[PDB]
RNA sequence: GGUUCGUUCCAUGGAAUUAACGUAAACCCUUGCUUUAUUUGUAAAUAUUAUAAAGCAGUUCACCUUUAUAUAGGAAAUGAU
């Protein structure tokens, strides 16, 4: 029952007060391009630092945030609903965006990174990721052999879905997805 | 070996090396960046704009649901209250007022913020609190006493079943019916007022709002201590007062302004500018070379090797009993918390947090009423009254000369504008209201 | 615990009814010190270390009073008089009151980074114009000039633009001392020509910094900020208005 | 009565002391510079175009002139910048 004088604090807590660390890419082949967008700059710059700290723990060498060109829309409208036309005013909607590109990233590890950002996404930010991956010839046979592998991973996930025996509200399965997807996206 | 397709992406390496340059210029403090949720009602971005075009319309529908949701009341038959029927429609000022909703959107959910001024709780809590302690003290005796004579022989047991408890309970109700229905009234009306902010009743409102956004909505209800701290709640209250025919317009505006308390100020110091001088306390100027390989390499202090020793000198550390001392731990169901979480003192952090927030104090107040507000039922002319107390200026920029961040390209970040439209028996009128913060 | 039976409100400062109580209280204190230490010797102003005294604005904000410029101007003549007292003979009382009138304001420092010279002896200068940006690599040579790979004559079909692009070398009479390899982008013929003028001038100063007084009078150091004005609603152009019909 | 782009500032009045709005300040684009970032932009690169976040900068210093001694102004391709 004695008191110990801690020489320092956990590195997880110290790293929160340093600039986000970055791994070094040995080859430099891009494995993911995450483009973040928002109408504000304060939440976009904050979440980009948070996204770089996650890429460090996963061993992903991230590059950026690269400031991409601003997307500026413009509208000139009359200030009066009725006749008065010699008086108009300009409006705009500037989209601020950043790019975080990961290189030499393992395909699965890159998907945990993306899965983490979506779970802890910051409000007011839209995200889009392009993932790359190398594969061998014979894609047809590769995707048929991996069926048994994916089935085992889903054994515990089928519980999410449940329907009455011989679901009749669906009808044509494929046509249901195609039409239900449009209804979810709002038209397309 | 490797693939050719792979080698064609290695050679494309013309990157610029991070130089770690040393700053030789003096840096000022960054502007005050106001929150993002206060620029647009919907803080959102989506790549498919089909989820973006109906938001202006939904804001109207959502605000209607929230307004009517907070006005829910028991039926007179549930509380046994005798309804006093009458033709006139009574205006209720002692309810929960709510402002327009601010929604933070993600691809997974939406956080709906709404500022409320709970005026009904102020009355119910004081009214029920008048019931003195003797009520509950004596009521306990009736329980014990009743068990000695009814559920026992004349002067937990295995010969007392629920079939007897029922009769034993009805006897108490029959003798205290006029008193229980009274306590039940205020107890239920107070709990209803309480559950409106809890998940007991909010999970139902979620099902109604969730149909507009197709995402689960999380509520962030902020209770305002004064109805003057939010413009939406202010113009709403002033509008309900003016809706009565016999309402004295000018008198009602004066009573509201009298309730508004402005802080003491020195006019000569507030309107005094600021001379731009390098602040050597800023972490940017104190260390012009931010690399630890230079800071921790015995630059100024003698053996401050530990990165923690450096951080403790810059920031306020709660883990330390002495602010610039040492972090001494103790070495040899219940909640899972550190053995020192109870000793942590967030006394100076509240100062750090709340001093870094601008526009806290109420700076100025402005009310405008315009429309048909005469008392007689004829075709008179429109009225227009204006009252104000304080100013709507952005003192940080107009006087001190600091740089501000205007909202939506033209609006001052310290003012709240809200308009509420109503109508008398003779025509329509509107109540505009501005509220600024210092 | 009970209040005192006899009590009356009294002003704290004797300058209660004055225009600026706090100022006069501090001004009268100086009048008292000066009248007390007037016999001490002084030093000629030439041997008095220059001090940055506060301004009329710093006092208004500090004292929270609306001090007058004329009344403060004479209060500033005392601190300058008392400051002239001999340091060794200056009393500690005057040393303290004088420290409250010093202005410790430091202006911000923003020094441009000097243009280096590559290991191969080529310095890069950058110039700009209406919409163009130039990068000139000036190296010791014979006088060969290239613009986007093309020669100076194959690129500019107007001799006026050629002379303006290398005007810095011409004005200083060094066309035959350096070889320029320019790379321009954006803008037009004259926009790019004037952009190279500033680019070569900056690169030239990296080799011979003592030519700036000459490039000044030549007009190759100044950056011309003129820019096309946007079109404005209600106008046919930046400033041209549509026909106004009186009737 | 002076002065200022300006109810700006100074002085003054046998009556003034203050508040709000406009004004001003600040904000957006643009100009020079500093730091950060380097892809989908950059010939190369020991990083200089471009891209875009934050910060600094002017009527600031020098020169000349200067009322009531209180508040200032002028000079404009041959002082600095
Ligand atoms: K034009
Ligand atoms: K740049
Ligand atoms: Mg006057
Ligand atoms: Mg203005
Ligand atoms: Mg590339």
């Amino acid at each position: 029952e004695q008191e110990v004088i801690m020489s320092r604090m956990p590195r997880s807590l110290e790293a929160l007060y340093l600039q986000p660390l970055r791994r070094e890419a040995e080859y430099g082949v891009p494995s993911c391009d995450l483009q973040l967008r928002s109408y504000s700059i304060r939440n976009l710059e904050f979440f980009c630092d948070f996204a770089l700290r996650a890429a460090y723990y996963l061993g992903l060498p991230a590059f950026g945030p690269v400031p991409l060109p601003r997307m500026i829309e413009r509208w000139t409208v009359p200030k009066s609903h009725f006749i008065f036309k010699k008086s108009q005013e300009n409006f705009e909607r500037v989209t601020l965006r950043r790019l975080i590109q990961i290189k030499d990233g393992h395909p699965e590890t890159v998907q945990l990174w993306l899965a983490f950002l979506q779970k802890h996404a910051y409000y007011g930010i839209g995200m889009k990721a392009n993932v790359w991956e190398f594969s061998k010839l014979g894609v047809s046979k590769a995707m048929d052999e991996s069926k048994s592998e994916v089935e085992k991973l889903l054994e515990t996930r089928w519980e999410h879905l449940s329907h009455v025996s011989d679901m009749k509200g669906v009808g044509n399965f494929e046509d249901f997805l195609a039409k239900e997807r449009l209804r979810i996206s709002g038209g397309r | 070996s490797a693939s050719v397709i792979f080698s064609k992406y290695i050679n494309n390496n013309n990157n610029k090396l991070i130089p770690f340059k040393i700053k030789n210029s003096d840096l000022g403090r960054t502007r005050y960046f106001p929150p993002i949720s206060k620029e647009w009602k919907n803080s959102i971005y989506v790549f498919n704009h089909n989820n973006l075009k109906n938001l202006p319309l939904f804001d109207i529908n959502i605000n209607s649901l929230i307004k009517d949701y907070f006005n829910l009341q028991f039926k007179d038959k549930i509380l046994f209250k005798k309804k006093r029927l009458s033709k006139v429609k009574v205006v209720s000022l002692n309810k929960i007022y709510a402002s327009k909703a601010e929604i933070k959107h993600t691809n997974t959910k939406a956080i709906l913020t709404v500022y409320t001024f709970n005026r009904e709780k102020i009355s119910l809590y004081k009214k029920i609190k008048k019931l003195k302690k003797s009520f509950y003290f004596v009521f306990d005796k009736i329980i014990s006493f009743s068990e000695r004579v009814i559920l026992s022989g004349v002067p937990v047991l295995p010969w007392i079943t629920e079939s007897h408890v029922n009769i034993w309970r009805k006897i108490i109700i029959a003798s205290l019916y006029k008193e229980l229905i009274l306590l039940r009234k205020y107890k239920l009306r107070l709990d209803l007022n309480k559950y409106k902010f809890e998940e007991k009743l909010l999970y139902r409102l979620n099902n109604l709002i969730m149909k507009y956004y197709n995402k689960k909505v999380e509520f962030n209800i902020v209770n305002m201590r004064s109805f003057l701290l939010n413009s939406d709640i202010l113009t709403k209250i002033l509008a309900l007062k003016l809706k009565n025919r016999n309402a004295r317009v000018i008198k009602i505006m004066d009573v509201i302004l009298n309730k508004a308390n402005l802080p003491k100020i020195n006019r000569v110091q507030e309107k005094a500018s600021l001379i731009k001088s390098v602040d050597w306390n800023l972490l940017e100027n104190k260390f012009k070379n931010l690399n630890l390989s230079f800071i921790l390499n015995d630059a100024s202090y003698a053996e401050r090797n530990n990165l923690s020793e450096l951080l403790n000198k810059l920031y306020y550390n709660v883990l330390l009993v002495s602010q610039k001392g040492v972090w001494a731990l103790r070495s040899p169901a219940q909640p899972k918390v550190s053995s020192f979480a109870k000793a942590k003192k967030y006394a100076k952090i509240y100062q750090i947090i709340f001093n870094s927030i601008n526009y806290k104090n109420m700076g100025g107040l402005r009310l405008e009423i315009k429309g048909r507000l005469t008392k007689r039922y004829r075709a008179d002319r429109s009225l227009f009254k204006v009252k104000w107390k304080g100013g709507l200026k952005n003192l940080d920029s107009s006087y001190k000369g600091l740089s501000s961040v205007n909202m939506r390209g033209y609006a001052k970040p310290n003012v709240e504008y809200s308009i509420f439209t109503s109508k008398r028996r003779i025509g329509a009128f509107a109540v505009k209201g501005w509220v600024s913060g210092k | 615990f009970k209040l005192h039976p006899y009590a009356r409100a009294v002003p704290v400062s004797p300058s209660y009814f004055t225009r600026t109580p706090r100022f006069y209280d501090n001004y009268l204190s100086l009048e008292k010190l000066m009248e007390e230490y007037e016999d001490l010797p002084v030093i000629p102003a030439t041997a008095v270390e220059r001090v940055a005294w506060k301004t009329l604005e710093d006092i208004r904000k500090e004292l929270g009073e609306q001090v007058k410029a004329s009344e403060f101007a004479r209060c500033l003549a005392l601190v300058k008089r008392l400051n002239s007292i001999h340091p060794d003979l200056k009393p500690q009382e005057i040393k303290d009151v004088l420290d409250s009138f010093r202005r410790n304001v430091q202006p911000f420092t923003n020094v441009a980074k000097p243009i280096p010279i590559d290991q191969f002896g080529r310095a890069c200068g950058v110039g700009k114009r209406k919409a163009s940006s130039a990068r000139a690599f000036v190296v010791e040579g014979t006088g060969e000039v290239l613009v986007n790979g093309k020669t100076l004559a194959e690129y500019f079909g107007r001799v006026h633009d050629r002379e303006s692009a290398v005007w810095a070398l011409r004005a200083t009479n060094r066309i035959d001392k350096y070889n320029v390899w320019v790379k321009v982008e954006g803008g037009g013929t004259t926009g790019q020509a004037e952009a190279i003028t500033l680019a070569i001038a900056k690169a030239l100063l990296a080799h011979e910094p003592a030519l700036k007084p000459a490039l000044r009078r030549a007009g190759c150091v100044t950056r011309d900020p003129r820019k096309v004005e946007r079109k404005k609603h209600g106008h046919v152009k930046a400033r041209k208005m549509p026909t106004w019909v009186k009737r």
